[PDB]
């Protein structure tokens, strides 16, 4: 983390190699085994190179690992979407007598097709108006890149108390996804004739309406 | 103790 | 096949203590180390030490030296991880991961341990019935709403596993009142709305609540 310096980002167009370099000093690297580690968005860390070169089963070829000298460097051919991860170096340091861990690698593909985004709007359940409350839900997925803003309006004018909107978190099939909330009371929500969530998107909107009706 | 410490460097050592 | 199994997710005051458990299955377990790894939010991998099972020597990073004790049962092959002085900088996820070919080559599913003054808040679950208008051709969207739960996580399964393809679970807000609430949604068939049953799965083991929720058409 910090005697194994990693890259904060690295990047390449989909079919390409990308490089990992991981940095440390003969107390680490330069005498003992070198792992490396991947963590898929929303997932467990998993060992990805043991032993400075060697791959478990599972792992697909176009990754490697070498190591020379005091630094450890993995690779990636033919990136694709699904190696978008965290990646880890790590190695155990005999002045400190500690496995370290390097800071985390992130792999972006660049040139990723434009996603337009989905958007699905949920008006309260019946349960949820027999329970005094009423919430709408506003599901945005499917869209890239992963910045996405969302507007609620009350039949034509916007509300801004009760929004609760998540941050865009990147799906399993890269892309992204978010999620939009307006709290109401169940009085609120059967005087107005329509509600509306409107998601902005690399300059265009997408908007879905729901009806009390 | 160091003989765990020990025992450990010399498991890491490549 | 190695497998690593984890405590549930909890709940801890500060000042408090909690111990963490790991069950390993498939493989000798006095043959091989023990680390555990904890992950902040957001945050890189924290190596937190190494427990040897067969004579349960123990050595901790230099960060969590006065505060980790592990321990170990062999005749359960379970090893412990228990963090005292529980502080609100200690909400994490918390791993073990057996030390095999001289790294971390097969890691548990990972612990939530969240610190917190408040207290644990069961999830009420509401349906997300699919309209009519809301629909898109041939598919449909419909899913469960899981609101106002203390802490993360919850987790989301439909028909007890037995339906994965569409599904969607979203990942929770925040809201000024200090509780989650999320929504998760698989995507159907239109015409099989009518005959085919969909019962959400919602666990949160932290309040130890499950809750399976039947979704009707509209």
């Amino acid at each position: 983390q910090s005697v194994l310096t990693q890259p904060p980002s690295v990047s390449a167009p989909p079919g390409q190699k990308v490089t990992i370099s991981c940095s440390g000093s003969s107390s680490n690297i330069g005498n003992n085994y070198v792992s490396w580690y991947q963590q898929l968005p929303g997932t467990a860390p998993k060992l990805l190179i043991h032993e400075n070169n060697q791959r478990p089963s599972g792992i697909p070829d176009r990754f490697s690992g070498s190591k020379s000298g005091t630094s450890a460097t993995l690779g990636i051919t033919g990136l694709q979407t699904g190696d978008e991860a965290d990646y880890y170096c790590g190695t155990w340091d005999t002045n400190l007598g500690a496995f370290v861990f390097g800071a985390a690698t992130r792999v972006t593909v660049l040139g990723q097709p434009k996603a337009n985004p989905s958007v699905t709007l949920f008006p309260p359940s019946s349960e949820e108006l027999q329970a005094n409350k009423a919430t709408l839900v506003c599901l945005i997925s499917d869209f890239y890149p992963g910045a996405v803003t969302v507007a609620w309006k009350a039949d034509s004018s916007p509300v801004k108390a009760g929004v609760e909107t998540t941050t865009p978190s990147k799906q399993s099939n890269n892309k992204y996804a978010a999620s939009s909330y307006l709290s109401l009371t169940p009085e609120q929500w059967k005087s107005h004739r329509s509600y509306s969530c409107q998601v902005t998107h690399e300059g265009s909107t997408v908007e879905k309406t729901v009806a009390p009706t | 103790l160091d003989s765990f410490k020990e025992e450990l460097d010399k498991y890491f050592k490549n | 096949e190695v497998q690593l199994v984890q405590s549930g997710a909890e709940v801890k005051k500060p000042g408090a203590s909690l111990k963490v458990s790991c069950k390993a299955s498939g493989y000798t377990f006095t043959d091989y180390y023990m680390h555990w790894v904890r992950q902040a939010p957001g945050q890189g991998l924290e190596w937190m030490g190494i427990i040897k099972p067969s004579a349960g020597n123990t050595r901790n990073a230099q960060k969590f030296q006065g505060r980790v004790t592990m321990t170990r049962d062999t005749s359960t092959s379970t090893v412990y991880m228990e963090l005292s002085a529980l502080r609100f900088e200690d909400t994490a996820v918390y791993y073990c991961a057996r030390g095999g070919v001289h790294g971390l080559d097969y890691w548990g599913q990972g612990t939530l341990v969240t610190v917190s003054s408040a207290s644990t808040k069961g999830p009420s679950v509401f349906p997300l019935a699919p309209s009519s208008k809301s629909t898109s051709g041939g598919t449909a969207a419909l899913g469960c709403l899981v609101k106002d739960y203390f802490p993360e996580p919850v987790t989301v399964s439909w028909n007890s596993g037995a339906l994965t393809s569409g599904v969607h679970t979203f990942p929770a807000v925040l809201q000024s009142s200090g509780l989650y609430s999320l929504s998760s949604v698989v995507t159907v068939p239109s015409s099989s709305l009518g005959t085919q049953t969909y019962i959400c799965n919602v666990n949160h083991k932290p309040s130890n609540t499950k809750v399976d929720k039947r979704v009707e058409p509209k």
